[PDB]
């Protein structure tokens, strides 16, 4: 009966960008520095399979294409970081960050010398989640909502659109909630719970474009990045600092 | 021009 009566969320379900693979020469190394080069070419791939996404997502393309620019290009570490940490969640018992089914990070490689720092950050997320038992549901609205984390301070060419868009989504994941078994007094502090992770999610981030940032402009380290990447990249790291860059809070906390 | 990302916004 119902399955046949698409709802937001069972929608967000389908359009889900199907899982990677590295392509590889398995023989996977030790260089810190080949990790890093790989893992940008993967996350240039990684990034488009998102933008595919966020057109297909209810409401979306129905914002200024001006405004459908901002949102991916302040977001995209973060829907990253947040998708790397699910899979890497649901993939094992625990320990590691799954790139790709063909391409693991486990807590060896994770420690050779410069690769600590960066990962450790994204084992956050994954902790998180699995601390906090994140159903797929309410993970299907939280990336959607973390899509729409950062608008910039003089707003939108859409603002009103965004606004409304935006709430469709709390109001869906509040949903996912209510679903997640069946309490009451819990459905508060759950819907505290998570929407304090997708304030912490800023953070990460912040981490992770500092070492995007720092390595992308060096020419002293030589870091290869793809090319779409590349220009995302030279696009924000002018505006992610002069504080053009609004970052919606759940708490002011 | 081209934009790559742009440009994927209209593919
Ligand atoms: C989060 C995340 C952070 C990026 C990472 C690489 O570009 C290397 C970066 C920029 C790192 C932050 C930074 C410290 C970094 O280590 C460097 O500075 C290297 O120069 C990337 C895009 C690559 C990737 C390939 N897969 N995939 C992935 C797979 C499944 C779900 C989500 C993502 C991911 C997720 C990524």
């Amino acid at each position: 009966l119902p399955q046949l009566t698409p709802t937001l969320v069972s929608l967000l379900e389908v359009i889900e960008p199907e899982v990677l693979y590295a392509g590889y020469d398995s023989s996977v190394p030790d260089s810190t520095w080949r990790i890093m080069t790989t893992l940008n070419m993967l996350g240039g791939r990684q990034v488009i399979a998102a933008v595919k996404w966020a057109k297909a997502i209810p409401g979306f393309r129905n914002l200024h294409l001006d405004d459908q620019m901002t949102l991916l290009q302040y977001s995209w570490m973060s829907l990253m970081a947040f998708a790397l940490g699910w899979r890497s969640y649901r993939q094992s018992s625990a320990n590691l960050l799954c790139f790709a089914p063909d391409l693991i990070i486990n807590e060896q490689r994770m420690t050779l010398p410069c690769m600590y720092d960066q990962c450790k950050h994204m084992l956050y997320v994954s902790s998180e989640l699995h601390r906090l038992q994140v159903s797929y549901e309410e993970y299907l609205c939280m990336k959607t909502l973390l899509l729409l984390s950062s608008v910039p301070k003089d707003g939108l060419k859409s603002q009103e659109l965004f606004d409304e868009i935006r709430m469709t989504y709390i109001k869906e994941l509040g949903k996912a909630i209510v679903k997640r078994e069946g309490n009451s007094s819990q459905n508060w502090q759950r819907f505290y719970q998570l929407t304090k992770l997708l304030d912490s999610m800023h953070e990460v981030v912040e981490n992770l474009l500092n070492y995007c940032f720092q390595t992308f402009l060096d020419k002293t380290m030589s870091i290869e990045f793809p090319e779409m990447l590349a220009e995302i990249i030279t696009n924000q790291i002018p505006k992610y600092s002069n504080g053009n860059i609004k970052k919606l809070l759940f708490h002011q906390k | 021009q081209k934009s790559l990302l742009q440009q994927l916004l209209t593919e």
